[PDB]
Parts: C-alpha cells; sequence; structure tokens
RNA sequence: GAGGUAAAGCGAAUGAUUAGAAGUCUUGGGGUUGAAAUGACCUUAACUUAUUCUCAAACUUUAAAUAUGUAAGAAGUCCUUG
RNA sequence: CCUAAGGGGGACUCAUGGAGAACAGAAAUCUCCAGUAGAACAAAAGGGUAAAAGUCCCCUUGAUUUUGAUUUUCAGUGUGAA
RNA sequence: GGUUGCGGCCAUAUCUAGCAGAAAGCACCGUUCCCCGUUCGAUCAACCGUAGUUAAGCUGCUAAGAGCAAUACCGAGUAGUGUAGUGGGAGACCAUACGCGAAACUAUUGUGCUGCAAUCU
C-alpha cells in the first residue's frame, strides 16, 4: 500500500535545527512584507497553522497579500510542459526575505552614485559587472624563494 | 543447510543488521573475538601481524569462526598458548536472506546468516607478540587465510603493538613518561583538562 | 568578606510536616484527618495512592494518606514536643545530606492529646525542613535561582544545630 | 470540615505498577536467621 | 553504583533557553502575544505599558518593539513622586495609580494631546474607557504589560492601569481586577476602589494601629509621624499631587554630582581585569614546577 | 536560498557490539572467619569510572559532488506631493 | 475515539536517580536535591511541544452563520483533507 | 564603567568548583488591618522602607576546568563525487584524464556583544 499523505517524506526537512527547538525569537514576528518582496519559504515544524506544503520548502517567490499573520506568496511550478502560478497562504513564522534583493538593490544605487560622478566630471565609467578575466602577466621574485624540487615518494605501509 | 559461500560474496545489499525491523536472526559462528593472552600488557608484546583484506567483499562469520580456529591452534601448538595476543577485527552485523528456505511472488527471504562486509585495506585479524615469535604468528596467519575468500595480505606493522604509536614514538612517550598501563591496554598523557589530576596520574612525567 | 558568622546565614526551621499513611480509605482515614487537624490546627490535606498494589491493598486514586504542613512558632512546639515522645536523642542516619531530619512517633497520645476510643491510636510522621534565610530565591516566580554552595545546609550542621538548640544527642 | 486533596503532578496517566519494583532487588531481611 | 549525569555529552547536546529567560525575566509567550502586530499595519508599532514593581520602586514605561531592541517612549518611576508631594509609601497601590497617572500625562505631553484627552479630572472610581473625541486624533492607545506578575483582583499593577486610564490614555481592560470588585455580584464598589486611590487603605491601618498596638505604630508609620501627617491628612497628599502631576508632568532628570567620565572612572578601579595568555601560561609552569 | 544522499561518527544522542583495568556492593551469591555480632576477608557475577575492537535502509552532531528555487532594472531607481 | 481528549485563561513541571521519615519492606505516603525531557500529548509511525502543546484548576460552545479565494492528490476535474 | 527596567542576537552567554564586590541599584529582609490566595502569608496578595544583611541571589575574576565558538602549510587535496575512454582486471573492484571536494582528527585562540530609557562615589 502506497501512502501519499500531506506530510509524507518530511522526516528531516520540517525538523527544527539542532539545539534550536522551541521558541521563535521574536525578529521573526518584527519583520514588514510589503506587496512585491521576494521572500524565501522554509516550513518551521513548530508552527502548524499556516504550514507549506513540502513543494514550497526551499522555493522562492512574490508577496501578492498581506494579512494578519500571513502574507501571500507566488510560486511557479512546473506541470508537465509549461509553469503554473501557485498563490500560497503562509504564515510569517516559514518566510524569510530573500537575501538576493538587498545585494542588487545596492549595486543600483552604486551605478547611480557610479554615473552622476562620471557626468560631474565629465568622463565615463562602465557599469557592467565582468566575469573573471584570465590574470596578467607577472615577475616572480626568487631572493629568499629559490625553487626547491620536489620528488613522488615511494610506496609504503602505515598500518 | 549453507549454500556455497559464492552465493553471498558481494556486497550487493544495503546493511541489514538486526533490530526492531528484523528480530528473528540467528546468532553468528563466531563469539570469541579475542585469543591467546589477552591480558598482556602492551610492554610485553611490541610486535603486530595484520590479515588486511585486497577486497571489498562479505566475509560469512563461518568463515571468521574457522579461520580464528585454525590461527589460534597453530600458534598455540607451536609457540604456546600464552606468547601472543589475537584479535579479530571485524564482526559479522550484515544479515544474509535466503528465499527457497509462488516461485518469484512474495520472495523476500528469511535470515540464512551473518556476514562482515570488510573493504580494502580493512584489517581482518590482528596479533600481538614478541619479535622473536614473528615468523610463528606470520605461518598462523597465512594458514588462516586459506578460509577465506578473496585476496588478504600478511602485513608487519610499524607501530608498538594494538597502540597508535610508532615503535619509536612510542618509546620517546615511555621513556618520558606519558604512557601508564591500563591493564592490556595504556593510557596517554594529555595536555588539557585538569592540571593536578594530570600530574598525579603521570607522576613520572618529565614536563618540558 | 564571605563571613561564615554572619546573621543571614542563621539556621532555623522553614516547615514541619506531619504524615500520617492510614493504607486504606473511609472512616479510618478520616480519623487520622481529624487527628491532623487537632495537632496542627489547621484543616490536612488527602493524598491519593499514585498506582495500584495489590500487595499493599492500594489502589490508584484511591485516598490514601494525610499530610499537613505548618510554620513558625507552632512548627517548632510540635517538634518539641514530638522529640519530648523521642526523649530527645536521634541517630546520625535521621539527616539527610541535603540538611532535613526526621523521625517517627508510634503512638499520637505519647504526644499530649486526649485519647478517644472511637478515634484510636495512629502513628505519625515527622519531617523537618531546615534552611537559611533566602531560600525565597529557589521559590520565587521571577528571577528564580538555585542557592550557593556555602549558604546550603548539609548534614553535619543541621546535626550540631540540633544538638546546640535542644541539648540532645545525635547517635552516631 | 473542609477536604482538600492533593493534586496530581505526574503525567503517568496508565494505571499499572511503576518503575524499579522489582522482587529480588531487596536484601535479606531474616539475614540474622 | 549510578551513572554520573553531568557528562560531556550532556553538556554538549543542552540547549539553554533565551538568555533573558534563563535569569527568569521575560514571557516570551506572552511577549510573543504582546508584541506581534497586524501585518498589514505595517510599520505601526504596538505600544506596551510595561508595569515593573521593585522592593523600593515602581517603573511604568511605556514601550515600541524593534528587531535592535525595544524603544522607550515615555517613563516614569515611582522616585519622582517625591516632587510631586508624595514621600513615603512609594509602592502604595495609591503611588501605583500616581505613578500611572504621571506616565499618562507625560506620554500626551510629548505628544501634544493634553487639551484633548483630560482624562477622568474627577477621580470617583468609577470604571471608564477614554473614549475618542468625534472629528479628531484617536486617543494614544497602549495594552499593559505586567510581565510575570501574578493577575489578582486587588493587585498594584492594575493601580497603573486605573491611573494611566484616567491619565487620557486609552488603555483596553475591565474592572474586574480593581480592588473592591464583588465576583459574586459583578459590580464595582467605586467607593473602595476610591478610597484605595486616595490611599485610603493606608490611613484607615494607620486609624487602626494607633489605637490598639502604639509601639508597632511608631515602627510601621515613623516617616508619618516626624512628618506630622496623620490619617486624616493623608488623602490629601495624594489628592494635591494628581493635580500636581497634572499640572506639569514633564520629565526633570536628577542633577548629577559627577560627569558620565567621572563615575566610569570610578567604577573602573573596582573590576577585576582577565588574564593576559601568558599570564595563566606562567601559572601553569609555576604550579608544574612546585610540583616537581 | 533550500536539501540530509555519498562520505563520516560512535572515548557524540538512540540502537547493536569485543576485551581487559581500577573502584563500590551499602541494595548478589558460594567459601572461610565467629560458641552469636552483617561488621571483615578469597572468589565470580553485577554495577560505576576512565579506556578498548567493530557497526546501522527504516541511527546521528557534521556533511559533499551532481541535480534544484530566486535575482541580475525602463513594468527600474530617486525627488516632490494627489 | 472525544462535551472534552474542542476553545480561552491561569498555576505548575515531567521520566528517573540519590539522600532522608512509625508500621513501611524492591513497590504505599511525606521531604529535599539532581533532573534538555531520558515523560506525556486517544489510537500507526514520523515530526512538534517546558513559566507548554504536557499535568491540574476556572469559564465556556468558534465542533456556530453567509458565501468566495487558495494548497495537496490534480485533467490543475470531482471527493476527502487543510 | 557599575546597576536597574524593557529588549535584539540566543552558550564566546551554559555547567562545575573556588574568590572578590566601593557607590547606587537589585536583592534577601520585616508585618498581616486592608484587596487577594493557600493544608501552610512558604508561593501569590497587600502594608512598612521602618528593625537588619551582603550570607545567598546578582556581577566580575580564577581553572594546562567540562561544554561551546572561531581559525588553520592540521588531517587532506584524503574520503566521496560530476564527466571520459574499444583503460586494467575472470570477477570483486582499481588506475588514469578534465573538474568539484568533506567529516572525524590535530593545533591554536577566545569565553558574550549590544539597543532604548533611567540612575550612580
Amino acid at each position: 500500500g502506497k501512502s501519499r499523505g500531506y506530510r509524507s517524506g518530511t522526516r528531516y526537512a520540517f525538523q527544527r535545527d539542532f539545539k534550536k527547538h522551541g521558541a521563535i525569537p521574536l525578529s521573526t514576528y518584527l519583520k514588514v512584507y510589503k506587496v512585491g518582496d521576494i521572500v524565501d519559504i522554509k516550513a518551521n515544524g513548530s508552527i502548524q497553522k499556516g504550514m507549506p506544503h513540502k513543494y514550497y520548502h526551499g522555493k522562492t517567490g512574490i508577496v501578492y497579500n498581506v494579512t494578519k499573520s500571513s502574507v501571500g506568496v507566488i510560486i511557479n511550478k512546473v506541470v508537465g510542459n509549461r509553469y503554473i502560478e501557485k498563490r500560497v497562504n503562509l504564515r510569517v513564522e516559514h518566510v524569510k526575505h530573500s537575501a538576493c534583493r538587498q545585494e542588487f538593490l545596492n549595486r543600483v544605487k552604486s551605478n547611480a552614485a557610479k554615473k552622476r560622478e562620471a557626468k560631474a566630471n565629465g568622463e565615463t565609467v562602465y557599469l557592467k559587472r565582468q566575469a573573471a578575466k584570465p590574470r596578467g602577466s607577472r615577475i616572480i621574485s626568487t631572493e629568499g624563494n629559490i625553487p626547491q624540487t620536489l620528488a613522488p615518494v615511494a610506496y609504503e605501509t602505515f598500518i | 543447510a549453507r549454500r556455497p559461500a559464492r552465493c553471498y560474496r558481494y556486497c550487493k545489499n544495503k546493511p541489514y543488521p538486526k533490530s526492531r525491523y528484523n528480530r528473528a536472526v540467528p546468532d553468528a559462528k563466531i563469539r570469541i573475538y579475542d585469543l591467546g593472552r589477552k591480558k598482556a600488557t602492551v610492554d610485553e608484546f611490541p610486535l603486530c601481524i595484520h590479515l588486511v583484506s585486497n577486497e571489498l567483499e562479505q566475509l560469512s562469520s563461518e568463515a571468521l569462526e574457522a579461520a580464528r580456529i585454525c590461527a589460534n591452534k597453530y600458534i598455540t601448538k607451536v609457540s604456546g598458548r600464552d606468547s601472543f595476543h589475537l584479535r579479530v577485527r571485524v564482526h559479522p552485523f550484515h544479515v544474509l536472506r535466503i528465499n527457497k528456505m509462488q516461485g518469484m511472488r512474495g520472495a523476500w527471504g528469511k535470515p540464512h546468516g551473518l556476514a562482515a562486509r570488510v573493504s580494502i585495506g580493512q584489517i581482518i585479524m590482528s596479533a600481538r607478540t614478541k619479535d622473536s615469535n614473528k615468523d610463528v604468528v606470520i605461518e598462523g596467519l597465512r594458514r588462516a587465510r586459506y578460509k577465506f575468500p578473496g585476496q588478504q595480505k600478511i602485513i608487519i606493522s610499524k607501530k608498538w603493538g594494538f597502540t597508535p604509536l610508532n615503535r619509536d614514538e612510542y618509546i620517546a612517550k615511555k621513556t618520558n613518561g606519558e604512557v601508564i598501563d591500563d591493564g592490556a591496554y595504556v593510557k596517554f598523557l594529555s595536555r588539557k583538562g585538569n592540571l593536578e589530576a594530570n600530574l598525579q596520574q603521570f607522576p613520572n612525567y618529565q614536563y618540558s | 568578606s564571605d563571613k561564615s558568622q554572619n546573621v543571614m546565614r542563621e539556621l532555623r526551621i522553614e516547615k514541619l510536616v506531619l504524615n500520617i499513611c492510614v493504607g486504606e480509605s473511609g472512616d479510618r482515614l478520616t480519623r487520622a484527618a481529624k487527628v491532623l487537624e487537632q495537632l496542627s490546627g489547621q484543616t490536612p490535606v488527602q493524598s491519593k495512592a499514585r498506582y495500584t498494589v495489590r500487595t499493599f491493598g492500594i489502589r490508584r486514586n484511591e485516598k490514601i494518606a494525610v499530610h499537613v504542613t505548618v510554620r513558625g512558632p507552632k512548627a517548632e512546639e510540635i517538634l518539641e514536643r514530638g522529640l519530648k515522645v523521642k526523649e530527645y536523642q536521634l541517630r546520625s542516619k535521621n539527616f539527610s545530606a541535603t540538611g532535613n531530619f526526621g523521625f517517627g512517633i508510634d503512638e499520637h497520645i505519647d504526644l499530649g492529646i486526649k485519647y478517644d476510643p472511637s478515634i484510636g491510636i495512629y502513628g505519625m510522621d515527622f519531617y523537618v525542613v531546615m534552611g537559611r534565610a533566602g531560600a525565597r530565591v529557589t521559590r520565587r516566580k521571577r528571577a528564580r535561582s538555585t542557592i550557593g554552595n556555602s549558604h546550603k545546609t548539609n548534614k553535619e550542621d543541621t546535626i550540631q544545630w540540633f544538638k546546640t538548640r535542644y541539648d540532645a544527642e545525635v547517635l552516631d | 470540615p473542609s477536604a482538600p486533596s492533593r493534586e496530581v503532578v505526574k503525567k503517568n496517566t496508565s494505571s499499572k505498577k511503576s518503575d524499579a519494583a522489582p522482587a529480588s532487588a531487596d536484601p535479606a531481611k531474616a539475614k540474622k536467621k | 553504583m549510578q551513572k554520573e549525569f553531568r557528562t560531556s555529552a550532556y553538556h554538549s547536546r543542552f540547549q539553554t533557553p533565551f538568555r533573558r529567560r534563563q535569569e527568569g525575566k521575560t514571557d516570551y509567550y506572552q511577549r510573543k502575544r504582546l508584541v506581534t502586530q497586524h501585518k498589514a499595519k505595517y510599520n505601526s508599532p504596538k505600544y506596551r505599558l510595561v508595569v515593573r514593581f521593585t522592593n523600593k520602586d515602581i517603573i511604568a514605561q511605556i514601550v515600541s518593539a524593534h528587531i535592535t531592541g525595544d524603544v522607550v517612549f515615555t517613563a516614569a518611576y515611582a522616585h519622582e513622586l517625591p516632587r510631586y508631594g508624595i514621600k513615603y509609601g512609594l509602592t502604595n497601590w495609591s503611588a501605583a495609580y500616581a505613578v500611572g497617572l504621571l506616565v499618562a500625562r507625560r506620554a500626551l505631553q510629548k505628544l501634544g494631546l493634553d487639551e484633548t484627552y483630560t482624562g477622568v479630572e474627577e477621580v470617583e472610581g468609577e470604571f471608564e474607557l477614554t473614549e475618542a473625541v468625534e472629528d479628531g486624533p484617536r486617543p494614544f492607545k497602549v495594552f499593559l504589560d505586567i510581565g510575570l506578575q501574578r493577575t489578582t483582583t486587588g493587585a498594584r499593577v492594575f493601580g497603573v492601569l486605573k491611573g494611566a486610564s484616567d491619565g487620557g490614555l486609552y488603555v483596553p481592560h475591565s474592572p474586574n481586577r480593581f480592588p473592591g470588585w464583588d465576583i459574586e455580584a459583578e459590580e464595582l464598589d467605586a467607593e473602595l476602589l476610591r478610597k484605595y486611590i486616595f490611599g485610603g487603605h493606608v490611613a484607615e491601618y494607620m486609624e487602626e494601629l494607633l489605637d490598639d498596638d502604639e509601639e508597632k505604630y511608631k515602627s510601621i508609620f515613623k516617616n508619618y509621624i516626624e512628618e506630622e501627617i496623620e490619617s486624616e491628612d493623608v488623602e490629601e497628599i495624594y489628592a494635591n499631587a494628581h493635580e500636581a502631576i497634572r499640572a506639569d508632568p514633564s520629565f526633570k532628570p536628577t542633577e548629577k554630582k559627577f560627569t558620565k567620565e567621572q563615575y566610569k572612572a570610578e567604577s573602573k578601579k573596582y573590576r577585576q581585569q582577565k588574564l593576559t595568555r601568558a599570564e595563566r601560561q606562567a601559572k601553569v609552569a609555576k604550579k608544574i614546577a612546585e610540583f616537581k
């Protein structure tokens, strides 16, 4: 007999972290979520109300609704050959702001600051990020660092 | 009763131990893992000789018992029962299953026996003895090798007895008062914890 | 500082607990409760058996014993009234490692109360809980903590205090 | 008279024999023989 | 015979509670219920009336919670009462009422809701909630946080409750925990509550004790004796103070006899300092040597 | 961001498991003390302490590789105020 | 299966071990200390829970009314459940 | 800098055993008329701040302390693993090529930081 209940296979996913059981620290309840915020979903096993399904554990989405104790998050899930928009109601204990927003929102500010200064100096600045390039030429000094010769070592048993 | 060992030679299944899920499991044929003068102190037997696996393989408890008996018999016959301490280093914890004892319907087997799953380089049997008793103990293990399937190597250890220290580091820690007897084994000095207890337990500790 | 001869380190009785474990429920337990209310002047409380034992003739949640807690001067008076029956002689194996001691009388009329044939005689159990000032730390709701090692009550201090305050003997 | 009762603090809901109550764990009360 | 319990594995796997729970000071269940705000009232904070009693002081604070820590809006302490004319019994039920009234008036002064939301100017002990004025800002809403202190009818925390409510703050509450509440006949005897507001119970104890046990009266009510304060003029001490509290509820900090730097320099002299790694290494070497 | 598989671990929890050593028996027996004292001794077996060999699909503090969610702007960012 | 074993609030801390108290002993009741949960939570197993979700006490019927949205199984149909 | 009230992170904060603590605070501490709760004013309630004490709590310091945390020419580029071959080997398995890369272990260091308000020799 197969069993396919709602929380099947969540033995380790919904467990609390080691030495982290019990009450929720209240910064979780002091965070403010606005429509359009990007949030990570991670089910807290100790709060069983407003709990996400195991599919959304580890997914990231857009807040579309804000209620008394919960947020509505939009998730795109693959069903066959397309994506379906899923609307999940989650209590804020299972939700955290995505840290990818704060990094990109800082690059927007930095680009704006760099661009305005270049206009003040009448010069140009390039704001596109670049991949790591192959390193240039260089000269290796050997004063105090004369090359040491290594050889493969013979076989030994150490038991 | 017993199928030929070739039917259970390879680690094809996941480990299947006794648990709350399989309970009607027979006992292993091997019950004794330490033989000879197992109460000898560490300083009495400096030489260690291993029987080492060159195989990823399963060894039945029957083979472990047979090899243990063969090695023990030979070494006690040639050098005496108190000239060595033999230790079997693998315990059979994996349960083999038998089906016949319809067709393929409902074919989940019943417990049939026990086997130890050994890797390459895994020590099967260890024998601590005196140096002068090398050729005997080796010949004791070389016979026991015949009771096992696959390839095994007889390797003379670099270490003092069953200790993790080389035969030179042990002497250094011994003349420095960092080793005390614990019966058949020893305790080593620690530079951590209560200083007074450490000093009391190792009075001959020449601190540097 | 850290003076052992400090005013607040004074040993004194916290409470005296009087136990009568009559093995049954009904008239005998009610009369034992009457005896306890007579001795202490306080309404006692009945204890129920935690589980069933056929050998002892008790069953779970059957009201078996009755006990009462007295504190203050009345505890001291009852304690010395009970020590009179013991003729002021306890044993070294009557004091716990935590500094408490107890004894047991065998007839409750030796204490000095009127005897009634209807009531009969009940034995009685005496236990004294010793403690210095500041035990409220371990019993208050907010900022509850534990008592420091030097401030703890132990067997030797309680034995010496008992010998001094009552001129009695602790038979080692 | 009033009849207050001692309240329940334990959680053992089972109505059975308790832990560590075995025979032969006791000494010989008649060892003096 | 028995296993030693405090093993290294016991300490390794032990999960210590929250720092302020192990201190036995914060009930985080109640704190979560008090602090958490409706998520659609995004950054609007909930304001708590923190009321704490020490052996000598009454602390009343108006607090809003934030991620970096709680932020005090205003605070009134009982040791501020001597400025207003109450010098003794700084932990009465009436001192609690005075502290609540003071914190309410001070908060309303800080906000600007003084002329609007005056409160109960004629304290008769009737149960009443600060009702909003039509076509005007709503009254400052504050929730009572009594912490770990038990809820009993007649407790002093509800004295601060009644004072703050009468001071003009909107603090939701019921009158069934006030002194003078008849639980059998579910109505509040406002006469006894008014008695408690103006120190009536203390004055009655003074009068009842003076004619029965004069020696105990001399020790318990010393300060009143050397102040020539009798029972009949106890009430005015509170009755005037209320008025005075309403006249100037602004906070006046105590003038400090020393500066912050002087306090720090003085205190730093009596603070032991951690041994350097070399110092304890030398101690270990010496202890080894003296062991031979 | 999420994960608990490979590996690893077991002088870390749970469960399994080999060997001694040192202590306590006061809440184990046999024998030997006693004309009786439960108050010693020899022993095995128990526990306790610090160690020791070996393990787990339905054990685990830790914990990959591969695979997987989101973001990388004009429907954006900032300023003022309906 | 449950008028509480549902709902709210309050108070308390569990399993177990050690040391003590007449009968009383390995197991009755009382006291202190230790006690990260080794207990309990109707019923399988897993997860969760300690000033509680456990134990006890007080009050109750939100196990009510109206009809939408959403998650799982999914065809993104029904039913069940949330 | 100390202390209190309310906190954030939730042991670098816990645990064991010692020692010290000026000022204020906190605390223990005293009492039972009143509101209130108990077998018990022990807890809870109220009253006095008066009679006393730093003994305890609390705070800090000590320990080749237990635990915890961090780091690393520690182990180890090891174990494992993605990709590849008409590679080896009877097989079990193994080596090599292009990549990713642990855990234990070992050693060293550390042992709460901090926000708002009030207060203090």
